[PDB]
């Protein structure tokens, strides 16, 4: 869909511009395929590009939209992957915080050791603590 | 918080679907209370709040709130119980005695109406 899409800046022009980035902001949304279409993990190295990211340009714009509702509706993990590329480091690890601290609190079996919240809560520390850590003590 | 209000409302709701009270005046009493709590809960606000709501739970990045939410299911969980005895109660009733008490028991319908909607 990104290719076809991009075709649309072949006529080139303001108006059909917008049209494209309009576009290509509907399909993130409702799409929903963030990892594929804005990117994904760091391990420093800043995003590892998506596909509208090879593309280019106004992106982070877009990912503050798509962050804040994910907000609405409350699909938490989205939202911290949103922020991870948004690098409101702080955000994530508040949002973060939030999601490992609910789930603590409950009734016991549970936590494979491999894949969750809690994994998720392992990725981030060790990911952005020991590099420039941006966020609050 | 408007917790120990939520204590009344089960007693409301107790005494509806006894249908004690020879009095539909008693009844009368009865729905406008529940009236006023249901639009209590949900103070004006609109699909823009219950979003946000959601996006923060999104997922539980750090902390959220999710008190609103949390209390109109309460709410729900007891009003169905209650419910099924409840709305055949409120529906005889309505027709007849009280032309008057009906005001107060449509509109106590019609609020609880969102909630419960769906």
């Amino acid at each position: 869909a990104l290719q076809y899409f991009y075709f649309l800046r072949d006529e080139k022009d303001s108006q059909g511009e917008n049209m494209f980035l309009r576009c290509v902001s509907e399909l993130v949304i409702e799409s929903r395929e963030f990892d594929m279409i804005l990117g994904k993990l760091e391990n420093d190295g800043s995003r590892k590009p998506g596909v509208i990211d090879k593309f280019t340009s106004d992106t982070k714009p877009i990912i503050n939209k798509v962050a804040s509702v994910a907000e609405n509706k409350g699909l938490f993990e989205e939202a911290a992957k949103l922020y991870d590329l948004a690098k409101n480091a702080d955000k994530v690890l508040e949002l973060m915080n939030k999601l490992l601290s609910p789930v603590v609190p409950q009734i016991s079996a549970p936590q494979s050791n491999k894949e969750r919240l809690k994994n998720m809560a392992l990725s981030i520390a060790e990911r952005y603590r020991a590099q420039g850590i941006s966020a609050n003590k | 918080g408007d917790s120990s209000l939520y204590i009344i409302l089960k007693k409301l709701l107790d005494f509806i679907l006894k249908t004690g009270g020879g009095f539909q005046r008693v009844r009368t009493h009865l729905y406008g209370s529940l009236l006023y709590y249901l639009q209590i809960a949900q103070r004006p606000d609109e699909p823009d709040t219950l979003e946000a709501a959601k996006k923060t739970m999104w997922e539980r990045l750090t902390a959220p709130e999710d008190v609103f939410s949390k209390l109109q299911r309460e709410n729900i969980a007891i009003i169905e119980s209650y419910g099924a005895a409840l709305m055949e109660v409120v529906c005889r009733d309505a027709c007849d005695g009280h032309e008057i008490g009906r005001m107060l028991a449509l509109a106590l319908l019609d609020r609880i109406v969102s909630v419960d909607k769906q």
